[PDB]
């Protein structure tokens, strides 16, 4: 299992649990696990000549951890989407495997039948990655071929229905920067 | 607004109601000018607003 | 009268004895290099302007 | 040696990846140019919502 | 220099780059006259919008739908799209002879009109038994 | 020759005799229906901006409009499940752009299939051909 | 070389990457991709001609063979062609002498030419020869 | 519109000056074009060359005209540190084809009985 | 211009009201057929265009 | 080149061809109107989608005048 | 912020603004070195050039696009009133009564 | 690799022995039955022979005097067609493949699932707040009689509620009416 502490703006955080579909869907399930846990965090010091060493500059780059991201895309009554580590405005993805990964046999028999199914917010079935979206409405059958689910909500549905309850500002984003302040596994 | 016009387009205005109709009545090939676009795309957006400031009051 | 050839015999052939047009024009130009140049059967030419 | 059931299903992936790429990559100007316009719209409803709330006062 | 006399004559590839529109970008008019919903702050769907749409042609895009009221700034790129993309002097042969009557010519669109086949005109005149 | 292949049945203008029509007077001919006389059941598809399509047009309670004899008043199939992409100016332009690059590839550069000056570009004399394409191969095998 | 871009040139390279008047144009995402067939048949089916002059390494012993490589192939592109196909991996420096193909006139006297090439003096590490059977 | 080192010197004695062709797949911007607008310039590099004020003709010294078409595709920009900062190995057609000989080989020719 | 279109297809046979100024006081037996198939051609080839 | 040659101006009728341009807003220069959609549509079809009452309502004549440009002569029937 | 109780008086009106027109302005952006000369000089309303400053209220006198909207709004009242009385529903059925007669 | 430059040269020539004439190149029907990966092995086996002949051809026109005509020149047609018999089977297989990609891609462009801001496409029916009415008549009525009779009365606009009406003919009547012309 995995957990998050997603504060709705400047408010005290709340908890959300995920039951991972590791048995059915192998690939992206493990991906979600590494992300929330922060499988890699890369600090490097320039004073000791971390700069002069080869393969530098990878520290000044996403750290592949769902911590300290935001929760941007919310079509209230439909979904809530977050996890754009690579870019703050929501565009572009960056997986844990490489930049992106893909497994058609995983997305082949994807089924969005139960409310709370949590998957990736892909651009194409050829682009899986960090972004994810918590389905908040039961009926979503049009996606049965596009996005891949790997887990579902266990709790926190309330507060993420209070995220889904929050209003947005002119840019489609909400006035309250819903930030993943903490996340890990169970 | 100082657009250059013929001896005759000075009379097409009065019988048409002003400088707004005389532009919007004609259309492209009828109003051969290219100033009749710098200014027509201005009346149109200035009229589309006038009907926004209006509903802004009935609202 | 459709018997009259609807592709002229003067047009350089497809060079594909396989039975299908070989790249149409695309490829006669590749094989005309083989014509304006020298063929493969070509033995000793007689002239005094010789390749080497 | 031509088992078309493990290579042709692989070719169609090498092709479809490329098509699915440029198409969504053809949504840059569809987004990086159009998003700016619909802002001057979503920034207009805001400044239209405000005015009524500051004009109805003068209507009292 | 000897070569430059008989290689500079080759006709370079031609096409009809028709007039670009800097001052009137017709692409940013899909966002004109679009009702914005209050809470969402976005253009709610206007099913009537696509029918007051005068689809403007374009060379990089198929057709750009514009609201009728702003269509008159794009009357040229309309007359430049109908026009046969060739210069006329290359398709002049379709204009001077007696194929003048069998060819469309609105906006210099030197395109062919429908012609009956030779086998149809046979049956279409025997079924009249004339 | 297809002259000798002829068939001289009558020897003159109607070389071949005609067969008699089935009937003796035009009034005996069975007259099928005129194609106009069908006026088969027309179907109009009316969409409203309000979601009250059927439940109102039923309240209209229409039977015939001056000649009609309305048959059946339904509402489906509508545009029930149509994608939001098919209306997104972000989405419906990066397809009305691909629909263009699919055309400027199939209409340019325009070249004609045939013009009388493709034989002029090709018909060369027997002399001018043997100049360009000749090789001793044609002469060795001439001896070989 | 004539710079002016012809007209029928493309209309023949249209029909040779996809049947032009009959078959529909490849989608540009694929057309401008490494999977576009004409580019596909190039990363997995190269077609070059590296003709070493037999005259160079005859009975003599030479640490610098010479190659009549096509004109598109650069210096690196040649080294990666010896090391992967002939497993010759002792190159030091490759020189380049872009030489125009040789002319000649046939028996009639019609001007002909041999396709242009390039001379690449590949500095080998080891003296290589050819043991002509004698 | 192209990298100006192809036009004027990237260094003191004009190292970059020349015409350059780029593979249609890499984002390395070239300078060779056959637009009529660009031909009076492209032809001079073939028939005349370039006379850098340093006193050394760069793209074309001797007699045979360089062939702008068969020039191998572009692979980098010249830095004052190396000959070239190679910027895209995606052009280099490193022949990555292996070959076995162990089982069911395929001779270059084939036999008929 | 004025060329008497009201007389072209109005002969008894098919060889009148047609300028065959390119005649020959001896037409070979091969060159008489062609003259018949000719005069027979530009009456159908004529109208089969004015019907189309 | 031109992706998507635009359609004619006023092809609203189903049987008779559209009027010449200018009349409906375009470029003067032809005294005819040709809808390629109308010609390529066969006859049994063109007569199907209409009724006799309607056929006599788009064959309609305004011969001394224009049906689109008020007060204007029929520039289908003028000298130029 | 907008108190939602105030929005439902806005979000319910029959009349809503179009709100897309700024994009229909004649684009002017170029080298703006000469976008200031037009100030000291009298040139910004020359050759169809025109500056656009969005406003909130217009002069009610002589604005033929204001008065023309009133006599359109003041007609939408006389119509809307005639739905409340229930007559547009009567004459919409007076036609059908005269439409199904045969 | 000193010993590797002998897969450049022809064998029998180096051994002073006159060459052979191998049977024939690759027929088409047998070539396309090979996998594209074991096709590659046949390609490079071909490739290393044109470099084996063209390194011998020029030696027979670099020393045109002492040697003359290169014996068995047919080698340079077998090695040729067997190459141009490969371009076919890989331009054939690249239709059977692209046809399917451009087939599967033509539904992904009607269902509209992609996005540059990657995320689930909004639910289809939500955005479209309209309802069509498949009315059916017997005789053809005018297309503007319906635009006023069955539109909306309680709206004050030009369009009168109705977005568009479409008077067509059912495709069963479109053939019945066709075949009643010929019979007429």
């Amino acid at each position: 299992h995995a957990f998050m502490d997603i504060a709705i703006g400047s408010q005290p955080p709340h908890r959300v649990t995920f039951e991972l579909f590791t048995k059915r869907c192998p690939i992206a399930s493990e991906n979600f696990l590494k992300l929330c846990t922060g499988e890699n965090v890369l600090p490097q010091v320039s004073s000791i000549d971390g700069i002069g060493e080869p393969s530098f500059r990878d520290q000044f780059l996403p750290q592949l951890t769902y911590r300290n991201t935001t929760v941007h895309r919310v079509c209230k009554g439909y979904l809530v989407q977050g996890g754009d580590i690579v870019s703050g405005q929501g565009t572009g993805q960056l997986s844990i495997y490489g930049e992106s990964f893909d497994a058609p046999e995983e997305v082949k028999a994807s089924k969005f039948d139960r409310m709370g199914l949590l998957g990736t917010a892909v651009s194409a079935p050829h682009l899986n990655g960090s972004q994810f979206f918590i389905l908040t409405a039961d009926k979503a059958p049009h996606l049965n071929g596009t996005c891949i689910c790997f887990g579902r909500v266990v709790d926190g549905w309330t507060v993420v229905k209070a995220i889904e309850a929050i209003p947005l500002t002119a840019a489609g984003e909400p006035a309250e920067r819903v930030v993943v302040v903490e996340c890990g596994k169970l | 607004v100082q657009v250059p016009m013929v001896e005759a387009a000075m009379f097409e205005i009065e019988k048409d109601g002003g400088f707004d109709n005389f532009i919007l009545k004609r259309s492209g090939p009828e109003l051969r000018s290219t100033y009749g676009e710098r200014i027509r795309r201005h009346l149109l957006v200035r009229q589309k607003e006038t009907q926004k400031n209006f509903v802004l009051d009935q609202q | 009268d459709a018997a009259w050839y609807e592709i002229p015999t003067q047009f350089h052939t497809h060079t594909y004895a396989d039975g299908t047009p070989q790249s149409r024009s695309a490829s006669l130009a590749k094989a005309t290099k083989y014509i304006h140049g020298m063929p493969h059967n070509m033995g000793q030419l007689y002239s005094y302007h010789r390749p080497y | 040696t031509y088992d078309r059931e493990k290579e042709m299903p692989l070719l169609v992936v090498r092709r479809l990846q490329a098509m699915e790429n440029y198409f969504v990559d053809s949504l840059q100007k569809s987004h990086e140019y159009h998003k700016a316009l619909q802002m001057r719209n979503a920034q207009d409803m805001q400044t239209f919502q405000k005015d009524v709330l500051v004009r109805a006062t003068e209507k009292l | 220099s000897h070569q430059l006399k008989r290689i500079l004559n080759k006709k370079s590839l031609h096409k009809y780059n028709w007039d670009p529109l800097h001052m009137y970008d017709p692409r940013k008019l899909v966002h004109a006259n679009r009702y914005v919903d209050h809470d969402t702050y976005e253009e709610k769907y206007d099913p009537h919008w696509e029918h007051n749409a005068h689809l403007v042609p374009d060379q990089q895009f198929y057709n750009i739908p514009v609201p009728k009221e702003y269509k008159d700034a794009y009357w040229w790129r309309d007359l430049q799209a109908r026009r046969v993309q060739c210069p006329t002097e290359w398709v002049h042969f379709r204009m001077h002879t007696k194929d003048k009557l069998k060819y469309d010519f609105q906006d210099l669109a030197f395109r062919k009109k429908f012609e009956y086949s030779y086998e149809d005109v046979v049956a279409n005149a025997k079924d009249m038994c004339s | 020759s297809v002259l000798s292949k002829a068939v001289i049945q009558l020897g003159y203008f109607p070389n071949i005799t005609t067969t008699a029509p089935r009937f003796t007077k035009a009034d005996d001919v069975p007259r099928p229906v005129h194609p106009d006389e069908i006026e088969g059941p027309w179907e109009v598809r009316v969409t409203y901006d309000a979601k009250d399509g059927l439940a109102y047009v039923q309240s209209l309670s229409l039977t015939s409009i001056d000649g009609a004899a309305v048959l059946s008043v339904e509402e489906e199939f509508p545009a029930a499940a149509q994608p939001y992409a098919a209306v997104d100016p972000v989405y419906q332009e990066a397809v009305r752009r691909e629909m263009a690059q699919e055309e400027t590839l199939m209409k340019w550069p325009n070249v004609p299939k045939w013009k009388y000056q493709y034989d002029l570009y090709t018909k060369k004399h027997l002399a001018q051909v043997v100049q360009y394409n000749y090789s001793n191969v044609v002469d060795y095998v001439d001896r070989e | 070389w004539n710079p002016i871009a012809g007209k029928i040139g493309l209309v023949n390279r249209k029909a040779e990457e996809w049947g032009w008047p009959h078959q529909r144009p490849p989608p540009t995402g694929l057309r401008r991709s490494p999977e576009y067939f004409p580019f596909f048949f190039s990363r997995y089916f190269p077609d070059v001609e590296v003709r070493l002059v037999l005259d160079s390494v005859l009975n003599n012993e030479t640490t610098r063979p010479i190659f009549h490589i096509p004109q598109d192939m650069s210096k690196q592109e040649l080294v990666n062609y010896l090391k992967n196909i002939y497993n010759i991996d002792n190159v030091v420096r490759i020189r380049v002498r872009n030489m125009r193909g040789r002319r000649f006139k046939n028996e009639v006297g019609e001007i002909k030419s041999l396709p242009d090439y390039k001379v690449a003096v590949v500095e080998l590490d080891s003296p290589v020869s050819i043991v002509f059977k004698q | 519109k192209w990298p100006a080192w192809m036009d004027h010197g990237a260094d003191g004695t004009g190292f970059g000056i020349g015409l350059n062709r780029t593979h249609p797949l890499s984002k390395l911007r070239g300078n060779l074009r056959r637009n009529p607008s660009e031909i009076p310039r492209v032809l001079n590099m073939m028939i005349q060359g370039v006379w850098h004020k340093s006193g050394n003709k760069l793209y074309f010294r001797g007699g045979k005209p360089p062939n702008p078409s068969t020039h191998p595709y572009l692979t980098g920009e010249p830095c004052p540190v190396y000959g070239w900062k190679v910027t895209d190995p995606g052009v280099i057609r490193e022949f990555n084809l292996p070959q076995p000989e162990d089982k069911t080989r395929y001779k270059p020719y084939v036999a008929l009985q | 211009g004025f060329t008497m279109k009201y007389k072209r297809g109005t002969g008894l046979w098919d060889e009148d009201h047609v300028n065959d100024f390119d005649a020959n006081k001896y037409l070979s037996a091969r060159s008489t057929m062609r003259w018949y198939y000719g005069m027979e051609r530009l009456q159908t080839r004529n109208n089969m265009n004015a019907r189309r | 080149v031109a992706p998507w040659v635009p359609p004619p101006r006023h092809d609203v009728k189903v049987t008779m061809p559209p009027p010449p341009g200018g009349e409906v807003g375009g470029s003067y220069g032809v005294s005819t109107g040709y809808s390629d959609r109308l010609a390529r549509t066969p006859y049994w079809k063109r007569m199907a989608l209409s009724t006799y009452a309607l056929r006599m309502k788009e064959n309609e004549t305004r011969y001394p005048m224009s049906p689109h440009r008020e007060g204007e002569y029929d520039l289908r029937y003028t000298v130029t | 912020e907008i108190p939602e109780a105030a929005r439902t008086v806005m979000r319910s009106h029959p009349l809503q603004p179009q709100l897309g027109f700024v994009h229909a302005l004649p684009t002017d952006n170029r080298d703006a070195v000469v976008q200031e000369w037009e100030r000291m000089h009298h040139l910004d309303w020359q050759f169809g050039k025109a500056v656009y400053e969005p406003r909130s209220a217009e002069n009610e006198r002589g604005n033929l696009t204001w008065l023309r909207e009133v006599r359109h709004h003041e007609a939408r009242e006389a119509f809307q009133a005639d739905v409340d009385s229930g007559e547009a529903r009567r004459r919409h059925m007076a036609k059908i009564k005269a439409a199904a007669q045969v | 690799n000193v010993a590797a430059l002998y897969e450049f040269v022809d064998g029998n020539f180096l051994n002073n022995k006159r060459p052979a004439i191998p049977g024939g190149a690759w027929p088409l029907e047998s070539l396309r039955r090979k996998s594209l990966a074991d096709l590659q092995q046949i390609w490079l086996s071909l490739l290393k022979e044109r470099n084996m002949l063209s390194t011998i051809k020029e030696h027979y026109l670099r020393h045109q005097e002492e040697l003359g005509a290169m014996p068995a020149p047919s080698r340079l047609k077998m090695v040729e067609e067997s190459m141009e018999n490969v371009k076919r089977v890989v331009k054939e297989r690249d239709a059977e493949a692209t046809a399917e990609a451009v087939r599967i891609f033509k539904e992904r462009l009607a269902k509209g699932i992609y996005r540059y801001p990657p995320g689930p496409p909004p639910p289809p029916g939500a955005h479209d707040p309209t309802s069509t009415v498949k009315l059916v008549l017997s005789r053809r009525v005018d297309e503007e009689r319906l635009r006023e009779l069955l539109g909306r009365f309680n709206v004050f606009e030009a369009h009168k509620g109705i977005v568009k009406l479409t008077m067509q003919l059912p495709e069963d009547v479109l053939t019945q009416k066709r075949d009643a012309e010929q019979l007429w």
